[PDB]
């Protein structure tokens, strides 16, 4: 994509974490692991599953119509009957396909700003008490428990609390 | 054949039993049918690009 | 310690295209393309076809005698009939405005 | 939008302001209010009102078209006539419905991105100066007057001018 | 574009640089000139070339089709023969040129983006080594000799090692 996350910044994804799309892994003295950001991934959810849906039903259903039977001297009505299925077959195929492809690369694009703005989201929070490694990854210059993950997470770090610490372990 | 089936899309070449928007089976159609194209497919993504690592 | 953002991966073998690249794999798709049918004629909404076995429309409406089969046939969803009939105007003639006339009967 | 300005950084838009689409609120000793961002205004209204526009413009007038009588032996070229019709109607449909959906989700980002691109001018513009805060505002760290709010928002703040004041205030 | 690069960070482009789209100008004490990315120019090449291709192979040959004459008491078969001709006309050329025009804004997109984000990755790499001013340009604060300047662009600059010399260059 254009935002530049996705096998970017970020190495890949993880086939580790399970309960959704977005999200954290962590560690420290307590234990580690992965979990979801249950907010970011539903949203993603929700958009993606509108854009599919009206793909489908904005299309009206396909009514009876088959072809007609023409006598031999009715071939200049027998390829106008002929014409219209053409063309408009032609239209459909080349829109459907047109569409889909244009809409793939937009979802695409779509997900790599959401783990982006999920990463600018942490950088925000943490300020100058953690420092940005690759991976996607930010390491603490404090002790970060497993309260203070969730702190993190939830966007209410609350910053200046760990910045005296910070201070003296960043030499 | 006719058979102890029903369906609300009927193709000559068989019923179709599917909610999708598009069908490549069969241009001339009886009841409340995808719309023919003639695609391979319209696979359109949900999820993530799947690059682990 | 650390906090680090990512996403989520699979062993999803799903593959879609889009403008710029041509084999995309991801974790979860939609099919929006249907390509199978069940081989069979079914009833529509429970009404079943009127099948004219080996007759044409010309034969069935005008009683050919190897029809008799298709004089009960009162009510039906759709007509189906065979590639190439056999039993149509079994004296020879001219139908007049035959294919008007199947056009009419198709949505009796 | 993906840019995540709008009810993003920017908890949400200013009734107050009334003479332009982006814009700025400041506040020092001198007074406080709202003023637009006039050439940013004016490039996202070119933009809009070209692709408006161009929707409409490049659709040619729909020219006399009526229904045709037939008799009651024409009912293969009625129906073939109706078919044509239908078919049209829903090509149309489709596409104007599905076009105006994915204009305007674009037309929500080029939103949403202008405002953003208008706060990374001022973050660059103040560096060191002024820290960020919610909201989508910048504390100084020195007084900036009247003088100093329009050379920050007309790009030409002089940074250096004002560094030895805001060290001092920075503690 | 809506990520601000072209004519936005960087003044304009280069006329001196003729082996790529995107690339990198540098100075020092062995010498100067411009040097294009070829990673990054292949990956947007491939993009384009691929929307440019999809763009034309979706679309199907034009089959031999021909007018067809009418008599005189057929004049409604001609009209309606006609109106199928026009509205198929009207169809392609509405869509022909809506899609080139929504094509072309996302190509500018995509190369604004590209290189946008080619600035990031030098940004993230220089860290306080170098600082930012205008025109896309970073000013080193350390001697950066041509091993140094391929080492910047390829990824691999080696940060710490050039720190002591930069904290004291910069005062
Ligand atoms: C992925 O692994 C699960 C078992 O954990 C299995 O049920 C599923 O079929 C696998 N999917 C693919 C695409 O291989
Ligand atoms: C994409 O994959 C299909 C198999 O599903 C293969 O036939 C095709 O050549 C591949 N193409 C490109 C253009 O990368
Ligand atoms: C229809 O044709 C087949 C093949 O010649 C024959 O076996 C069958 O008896 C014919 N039909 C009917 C309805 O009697």
């Amino acid at each position: 994509g254009l935002f530049g996350a996705i096998a970017g910044f970020i190495e890949g994804g993880w086939t580790g974490m399970v309960d959704g799309w977005y999200g954290y892994h962590h560690q420290n003295e307590q234990g580690s692991g992965y979990a979801a950001d249950q907010k970011s991934t539903q949203n993603a959810i929700n958009g993606i599953t509108n854009k599919v849906n009206s793909v489908i039903e904005k299309m009206n259903t396909q009514f009876t119509a088959v072809g007609k039977e023409f006598n031999k001297l009715e071939r200049r009505m027998e390829n106008l009957n002929k014409k219209v299925d053409d063309g408009f077959l032609d239209i459909w195929t080349y829109n459907a396909e047109l569409l889909v492809l244009l809409e793939n690369e937009r979802t695409l694009d779509f997900h790599d700003s959401n783990v982006k703005n999920l990463y600018e989201k942490v950088k925000s929070q943490l300020k100058n008490n953690a420092k940005e490694i690759g991976n996607g990854c930010f390491e603490f210059y404090h002790k970060c428990n497993n309260e203070c993950m969730e702190s993190v997470k939830n966007g209410t770090y609350d910053y200046p609390k760990y910045s005296e610490e910070s201070k003296l372990n960043r030499e | 054949p006719m058979d102890e089936c029903d369906a609300k899309c009927q193709t000559p070449q068989g019923a179709i039993n599917s909610s999708l928007p598009f069908q490549n089976v069969h241009p001339v159609t009886i009841g409340e049918c995808p719309k023919y194209v003639r695609s391979a497919k319209l696979r359109m993504v949900t999820g993530l690009r799947n690059i682990p690592s | 310690d650390t906090i680090c953002i990512g996403y989520h991966a699979n062993n999803s073998t799903d593959t879609v295209d889009t403008v710029l690249e041509k084999n995309v794999t991801v974790t979860h798709s939609v099919n929006l393309l249907e390509d199978s049918h069940n081989g069979k004629l079914c009833l529509l909404k429970g009404i079943a076809p009127l099948q004219l076995g080996n007759c044409s429309v010309a034969g069935w409406i005008l009683g050919n005698p190897e029809c008799e089969l298709l004089i009960s046939k009162e009510s039906w969803s759709y007509i189906v009939e065979t590639p190439n009939p056999e039993n149509g105007t079994c004296y020879p003639g001219y139908f007049a405005d035959y294919e008007e006339l199947r056009e009419q009967l198709s949505s009796v």
